[PDB]
């Protein structure tokens, strides 16, 4: 009621339009943060089937990998390295959950389904260290698919002439990964994208500016 | 006074009325266009859920299908309500600051910001119940939308214009709506039909802009070849260019 | 302004559609095959070769031997419907594109050839200058495909490269005419009655456009 | 005026097919046989008979034994189904094409020719000569497919002697001739009453 | 225009609305002859492996031409079929051609293809029970012999190699199917009443316009 009528379209303006913009900008062109990322195209393949290809996209995102990851090249620390950004940052002392959660949010797995490739993006605040993700991830996956392999195979020689067999099965990689093309250094920044998200946010606003002075001035002449 | 203000001024006061006369006398309008997309989502949903699964295992079902129901819905509203506005106003046509073009305006801007409102609250929805509600590429997106209000606006102008006579030819063209829905992507995702069919239903303006909307909403979604948007682009340009020659042309029979 | 539009608009380019097509226009033979490829000992091998036709190898060698060059310029009557002399060879490779006509039977199995020329006996011979080639086009392909592995390579592996050695030689390949090319005497092309029909329909809708654009910027 | 479009519209042509079919058309007798090509160990052959009767070739080797340039000119009385002497080849060919019709029934795979003449024992020669080529050629194509009896033709229908003019059916084409032209007069009728 | 207004409301019944039924009385009762059905239910298998297309092949067989002349001189259908002299539309008139005499036995031999699972029925009419019977028999065994040679041919060029199988053998009718005199009474009198209350309606209203 009069509530509503204690505003006006500069009012109105001033909170939907400029302040997401100072803000945004003080954002992106000042406290924002490089993510670089590497990208690689990998597929299962029997030796001398999307099944795997299944198993595989479950186990990049699994829990296990990520503390493997963990162990080895200590992610939870490199996260947190850009205070600069508060946001896409690792804040210290999270719980588990958050960290498997940004852990899915960085590392992306796509699949298409008329060839059947795995297509695998890492973002990472350094190349190197995007490269080495990428490559770790990549040879744990090998690693996970031949253990699974032998672990049948193994399970066959426990049960257990065909001991000799058993054997070389659980010696041999049935299944081996070959990679499309292999984890690439990236050069620049290519996520934070600051002037498209700049621009469909000025669209966005203007949207919703002209909407809600629309309502607002028809709810100003329905009160009177 | 500058010919715009006055624009300003009959576009906001014929706003008023027309918002006043679309809804209910005690706004029983806003629950039917809440309702509508649900009760279509829940029809289609449970009609073929299961095959659209087996469709594609990447894109879930409900959100396919807003994204392709609510620009259509826009779609079908501009072109079926801006034609009813000549008949509407036929007495009001005796203030000489008032124009049929402005209650065509009028009209439009409403099934505008309407539908652009259930956009929003239905990605909101679809936000909340888990399912994906960010567009990844929104610029395209918006483009996209522009395109497809503009054709239909256009389309809307031209049988407004066109049937000013003959009221029964417009009873016809809301017929004409509904093979229109069942054709251009809203329903089921257009890689399962049968190649040879594909040209004959290429040359509908919709399904390209229902595809590029969908493909820049979507990560990673595949587009089938001659889906350009240079095709829907020049229908829209001609049909906008065709329904203001006749609207100029047809402009002072337009009387009370 | 309203009887002069007409005027130049569709009268004079019908009288100069008629008058080029009666006159201007010189007679283009087509010669007819029918084919599909079959194995010695299925659409893909086929595709291959509806591929190939439209190729531009395949037009060099054709050039090379038949002289396709020359004979497309003899008709100096029609200025369009001829090869200009000193063109380019990606316009060529269209004309030739053009001037050869290939259809798919996929129900049927059978690809149709329809090759045009200005006289009878060059249709036919370029017909059977195509099928020649396509023939040896297939035979050379398994012939290089199956060169790797002759290269490639104990009296048993020696007997098994002799008895191996021969897949680069045997005709595994053949192609199978169904229709052969044919000696036309009457001209099919050009249609000159559809094409002039086209021109009525087309100069009716620029005509009626631009009498609406005339009539509406009129009152301005 | 209106009777302008009475008369000469409808009327003139009511008496050309009169004029036509009552004494200047010529009775064409036609036979018919059923056939299918089967492996003696096939879509795909029946396919070839279909492309292979109404080509070119085939017409040549039926001129050479049976003369149809000699026997389609004997009717000086019908100026129009008769073939003019000395025309194109290429009309030949729609005029062989015309008179040799062929249906595929691919519910079962099976061929049917009927081959339409003025004498019924040359009609039925006619189509045992193309029975004969035909099987011919299809065991021809695997000779020459293997070179560098493999195939057989079921006869379903052998080809029949006619003795009654099935073709043409005068009464049908005026009856039909006639409704179309009562339709045109009354589609033109109609636009020309309410244009004034 | 002028006999528009002769066409009174009784004028026209005994036009279309009674005389159609004196005449179908006078036809159907005392003019029409009996026809004895007998019908048979039939399958070909696939016993010359060592099949819904040898069906087909069956039925584009039995309405042939070859099979009819076959039959002619076996059984002599054509001075069988002009015994009723009563009735001439279900007669087979003398001195006819070889066309309507195959046309008429296509009307009378009525093959149908049940296509679920392909079952081939044969129904032959016969002013004789005992003579469609025969009919009947002698069509299976000739389609036997047919199928028997459709592969003893390629056999040759290159044993009983297919059989026929009779789920229902050809059936001696007691009564005759055809005619259905009083049906087709009825059918006659709802079409010849439809066809009256439309022509009235018409008549009415060119009578009013004009
Ligand atoms: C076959 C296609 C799909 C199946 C649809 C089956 C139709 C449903 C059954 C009829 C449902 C129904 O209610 O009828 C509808 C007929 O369906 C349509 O519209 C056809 C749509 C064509 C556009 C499709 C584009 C696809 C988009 C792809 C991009 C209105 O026609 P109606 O017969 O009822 O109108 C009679 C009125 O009483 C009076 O109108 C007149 C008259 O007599 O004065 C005037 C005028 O001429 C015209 O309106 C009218 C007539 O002549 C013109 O067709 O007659």
């Amino acid at each position: 009621m009069k509530l509503v009528s204690r505003l006006t379209a500069k009012r109105l303006q001033w909170a939907l339009v400029y302040l997401p913009m100072l803000v945004a900008t003080v954002y992106f062109l000042v406290f924002s943060a490089d993510r670089y990322v590497s990208e690689s195209v990998i597929t299962v393949r029997q030796t001398s089937s999307r099944e795997d290809t299944c198993y595989l996209q479950t186990y990049i995102h699994s829990m296990g990998l990520l503390q493997k990851l963990d162990q080895q090249l200590k992610l939870r620390e490199h996260f947190g390295t850009p205070l600069r950004d508060p946001l896409f940052r690792l804040w210290g002392g999270t719980s588990q959950e958050w960290f498997l959660e940004y852990y899915r949010s960085r590392v992306e797995v796509l699949m298409d389904d008329i060839c059947g490739l795995l297509t695998v993006r890492v973002q990472g605040f350094e190349p190197e260290f995007a490269q080495a993700l990428n490559r770790a991830i990549l040879e744990e996956s090998e690693r996970f698919v031949n253990e699974l392999s032998h672990r049948m195979a193994r399970e066959q020689g426990q049960f257990a002439a065909a001991v000799e067999s058993a054997r070389i099965e659980a010696t041999r990689k049935l299944k081996s990964l070959v990679v499309v093309e292999p984890p690439v250094l990236p050069e620049i920044a290519e996520y934070p994208r600051r002037w498209y998200n700049l621009a469909t946010l000025l669209v966005v606003c203007c949207l919703i500016y002209g909407v809600v002075s629309l309502v607002v001035a028809t709810i100003r002449d329905h009160q009177d | 006074r500058s010919p715009w203000q006055i624009q300003q001024a009959v576009l906001f006061a014929l706003f008023l009325r027309e918002l006043k006369t679309r809804l209910g006398g005690r706004w029983l309008g806003v629950f039917w266009v809440l309702l509508e997309p649900v009760a279509h989502i829940a029809v289609m949903t449970t009609l073929f859920s299961l095959a659209h699964r087996a469709a594609m295992p990447s894109i879930e079902y409900p959100v396919f299908l807003i994204t392709g129901l609510i620009p259509f819905f826009m779609f079908r509203g501009l072109v079926t309500r801006l034609m009813e506005a000549i008949d509407s106003n036929r007495g009001l046509f005796a203030y000489r600051q008032v124009k049929p073009i402005d209650t065509v305006i009028a009209r439009a801007m409403l099934e505008i910001s309407l539908q652009s409102i259930v956009y929003l609250i239905a990605l909101g929805t679809l936000g909340w119940l888990g399912f994906h509600f960010l567009p990844v590429r929104a610029l395209e997106l918006a483009g996209v939308s522009a395109v497809l209000i503009m054709l239909g606006a256009s389309l809307g102008l031209f049988f407004a214009v066109v049937t000013n006579e003959i009221p029964q030819a417009r009873a016809i063209v809301r017929i004409s709506l509904l093979p229109l829905y069942f054709v251009s992507g809203v329903i089921f995702p257009v890689h399962t039909i049968p190649p040879q069919y594909l040209p004959l239903l290429q040359l509908n303006p919709v399904l390209h802009l229902i595809e590029l909307s969908r493909a820049s909403f979507f990560p990673q979604y595949r587009v089938l070849q001659g889906i350009n948007l240079a095709y829907p682009a020049g229908f829209a340009l001609l049909s906008l260019f065709l329904a203001l020659m006749l609207y100029r042309l047809r402009r002072h029979q337009l009387a009370s």
